[PDB]
């Protein structure tokens, strides 16, 4: 017998004698919605509780408030820590916090729910890791951004570059023209290139 | 390959930590007692896997019988019951300090075990995810001193399959088999990075 | 185009889990009581097939035969003008175990055509009736109804259960819930008409 | 359709003299401060390439190399609902010699990203800053922005100069002006967002 | 063939000699604690090998749990912590007097472990050569006497690879992970044979 | 022959690990302050890419992008007549962990273009800053500059690091050191001009 014989290594998956070798279990049928890979379900976009400034959790916590008669102010702003803060309870931070290293591309989306008469221009500037997040509309517009006209197109989808932490700000280019409080809906998902390794256990 | 369900739910967890005397304990097989395994199981509605128990018996100051009681067999009521000797209850005899290992097939009645059941057959009392019961007894006789044999059962789900992904659980548990709950989203302002 | 005809009825007008309802007669549009989405509504929850327990031949055959198996096409309509705003979240929850406001009593887990108005089991919309945040409920088949963008939402639910046929009176396979995320802001009420048409309905 | 992507930036959305900008890197959308078209606005004037003198790599390379040569695609946006009226006149004036409010001082002929608000060189909109009536300014490449009819106006300016390359800090090749002809009547302010993207930008 | 790096660095060394009580010790895996192994490792800048531990537990006047804690998992703070039962921490159960044996893959973050890092991420504090941590506990319960189980861990580098040969170390060490030093060339005259 | 031209610059004039720098613009000769090899000099140490942290476009792009990856061609010149003697040891030390004169502070491990004059971390040349004798440092790519035999030394350093790209501001990949073994004996000072040209410079 070689060293380490008669030990029980919990990570050693071995075949074992069945205690009921004759019992034929009930046959397996095809139930719909099988998930083979967790990268199948992080592809689905889920709401971000971005308004953590609320003291209790409620559906309003999924709503980023936007206000009329605001130009050059900041709408929202977030870090990309996928284990604490605002992302810890989303589907991304709920599966990501089971592992240690998350190398993969993200798809970050927003949806405007205001009235059909309202319109606004928001700057979605993406600051990569290593720089300081913008604190005014000009540093953000001088960078990488998409000019999304909320009045025309109610939904924008932005592909965040491969990351393997960077900042994200929103600014009013023009004033919000109101009809004669509005809310923003933010969604997060993962691109199909999102790997996951060293599965851990939170305590 | 670490994100596959065969690897995510299929890791040996300790489903029960008991302590026997030289007397017995029965335990309904319920993997949802572990909030680390329960928090992984509740991201799916149905999950079907064959079971695999590795049982480690440790003394504290001998032979350990590990009996898997299938659905419908009577559980022991005394240490000297006739049910301990029933031929349909499989039992494994191993020494204290060693470890036992066996596998039980899919003993549910549906095509998968029911992690959640929206209805009545007791909203949570369902017989579809009942895998049976485990009884343990130190086979000895009037030993002049009592030695407490701590038993550590390690179950590993193999051939894991999952369906109907569910929302992840944010809050703790209060009961077994019921979703009854007693702010998880921590407060930051909203514009500050 | 806009006149989906099903049986003897006619009405004027997102596949769940990409699995179309299919067999191993009663397919008609049942139009429930229209809900009033006020400014202070917290949501609605319809249980299926329990929501159709008294609606004609479908509800009768639900009680006559014990085991049954039925699919659905759910039309949820929030008719509005081009000045109204807001968004409703229509989610389908398989085996929606409720948390009590001890187990939850039968009269509320099986509320019938009226459903449970969450603004009146536990009615906390933030925890999905189970201690899970409402935002992580987006893994299920959904669609947003933005009066800016849309006015109709269609959810095709297949038969999702662990047995090929089961007693429809003691177990709800799926539950339609409609939860208002962005509140209705209008220049103060708005009706919601939900019409449930069972498809691929099987019996013993 | 409506997502013109230029470089690392992305935005959501009339060739001057029918001469496309062409060579003998820095092509991105610069979104200036949105102007407020009030009921009493008299106009705006942006100088190019002086309007881009501090905007990142374009404004830096404008000051590093003396001679340069750049074309532009000018998007002027006056976002509005279907109740708003009014029309803005976007004209491009080559070698827009201004008339003083003696020569005109440098701080105002080269105003940068802010430009000159004609409602505050001479600011008389009736004489085009030069003694010529505003109506005869329609010979230049223009487009009307009628909120009834349109909401965007695009002006493709080529490099119009008498030398192949010239010092960009002492001479403005073209000047964008936006002059409100019909006043804004609404059931009392409306933003204008101007985004300048340099194209075919050349240096020494 | 004895001068190959698979044979020069790939020999089982005892990386830690501890003594437990019947209570625990955690230890950051650092092969550079051994001046015989450290003097061999510092002739190369980066070295990448899978690990292999053979653990010998000896009593002195039983079951020994050998848990490899991967990078990012919480270390135990009490002997009765919940972290001892975390399903992601692999643990091997073997008797005192016997020996355990398992292998851990390359758990560094770079393409090789960093033996030297010229910069900051603490000049020596780098997370690239962190292989995790080992915790040991004698699973027993209120045993009426305390028996000290000396544990001898033997690590053997396998699939050894090395780069950037460095100058051999002539002087002793003063700290862990730092090259800080407190005549090695012995005096003869220069012409005398 | 003797006029290696690189970019807009021109100068008048041993592959490390036999691995040529190669990709997975900014390639020009940067001529540092000439060092004075006096009779009592103990050595010089240049950190890369930290030695180029403020030198134009190379030093700017070093601070703008976090991750970068660059190779080098290092020319070290000790110009002399045919009466001068002495030899300098040019060595390249990957991940040159210094020993302090507790960890060594950032201002000295990252000294920039000036480097560390070992005649002023620990500055003991006998222990290579780490307790290893200077003589065993010959395993690294070197060349002797004997004014009798040579006057130039060229060291081609590839990118030597464990990650394909890394933050250039917190980690020095390689360090050029020039240590005088035979002292300058002359019939009492001699300049050393070091010109660093980055090649195969990559960024994020």
């Amino acid at each position: 017998t070689l060293p380490g014989s008669g030990q029980f290594l919990t990570t050693d998956d071995r075949q074992s004698p069945s205690a009921l070798p004759n019992y034929e279990p009930t046959p397996r049928i095809h139930i719909p919605g099988k998930v083979h890979n967790l990268l199948e379900i992080i592809q689905v976009d889920t709401l971000i509780p971005m308004n953590n400034t609320h003291t209790k959790d409620e559906v309003n916590s999924y709503l980023i408030p936007l206000n009329a008669n605001r130009q050059n102010e900041q709408v929202f702003g977030t870090n990309l820590f996928i284990g604490d803060g605002v992302f810890k309870t989303t589907l991304l931070g709920e599966i990501v916090q089971y592992y240690t290293h998350w190398s993969g591309s993200l798809r970050f989306s927003l949806m405007y729910t205001g009235p059909a008469l309202s319109s606004a221009k928001l700057i979605l500037a993406y600051t990569p890791p290593g720089a300081r997040g913008p604190q005014d509309r000009r540093e953000a517009m001088l960078g990488t951004h998409v000019v999304w006209d909320i009045g025309l197109q109610s939904t924008i989808v932005m592909t965040i570059p491969w990351t393997s932490a960077g900042f994200l700000s929103c600014w009013y280019q023009t004033s919000l023209i109101l009809p004669p409080q509005v809310y923003l809906l933010s969604f997060i998902s993962a691109c199909p290139d999102f790997k996951l390794r060293l599965m851990k256990d939170t305590q | 390959s670490e994100t596959d369900v065969e690897c995510f739910l299929g890791r040996a967890a300790c489903v029960h930590v008991t302590e026997i005397q030289n007397l017995f304990n029965d335990w309904k097989i319920n993997l949802s007692s572990l909030v680390q395994l329960r928090k992984k199981l509740e991201l799916f509605t149905y999950v079907r896997f064959d079971s695999e128990y590795t049982i480690l018996a440790t003394a504290s100051q001998l032979v350990v019988q590990a009996m898997y009681v299938p659905p419908g067999a009577p559980n022991p009521k005394e240490w000297d019951d006739y049910t301990w000797q029933s031929a349909s209850n499989p039992s494994v005899f191993f020494k204290v300090g060693d470890t036992s290992r066996f596998s039980v097939p899919y003993v549910g009645l549906a095509s998968a075990y029911n992690c959640f059941y929206d209805g009545y057959s007791q909203y949570g009392i369902t017989v579809l995810n009942h895998m049976g019961s485990m009884a343990f007894r130190i086979v000895n006789e009037h030993d002049e001193h009592k030695t407490l044999v701590k038993i550590r059962v390690y179950h590993r789900a193999k051939h894991v399959e999952a369906w109907i992904p569910r929302a992840p659980r944010a809050l703790p548990y209060t009961s077994i088999g019921r979703t009854n709950y007693p702010p998880v989203i921590k407060k930051r302002d909203i514009k500050s990075y | 185009v806009q006149q989906i005809t099903l049986g003897n009825s006619t009405i004027t007008t997102v596949v769940c889990y990409a699995e179309w309802p299919e067999y191993l007669s009663v397919c008609r549009f049942y139009t429930l009581d229209s809900k009033t989405w006020t400014t202070g509504s917290k949501g609605w929850c319809w249980k299926l097939p329990d929501a159709l327990k008294d609606m004609g031949v479908f509800g009768q055959n639900m009680f006559f035969h014990s085991l049954g198996r039925s699919g659905y096409t759910v039309h949820v309509q929030c008719n509005a003008t081009k000045f109204h705003s807001g968004c409703l979240l229509v989610v389908v929850i398989p085996e929606h175990q409720l948390a009590s406001h001890v187990s939850v009593k039968y009269t509320f887990t099986h509320p019938g055509e009226r459903g449970i108005d969450l603004s009146s089991p536990v009615k906390d919309v933030i925890y999905n009736m189970n201690g899970t945040l409402l935002g992580n409920l987006l893994i299920f088949p959904h669609q947003f109804i933005n009066l800016r963008t849309n006015n109709t939402a269609t959810i095709v639910i297949p038969y999702i259960n662990s047995v090929p046929i089961d007693s429809m009176t003691r177990h709800n396979n799926v539950s339609l819930m409609v939860i208002p995320i962005a509140p209705l802001t209008v220049p103060p009420s708005l009706p919601i008409t939900v019409t449930i048409a069972p498809m691929c309905t099987e019996f013993s």
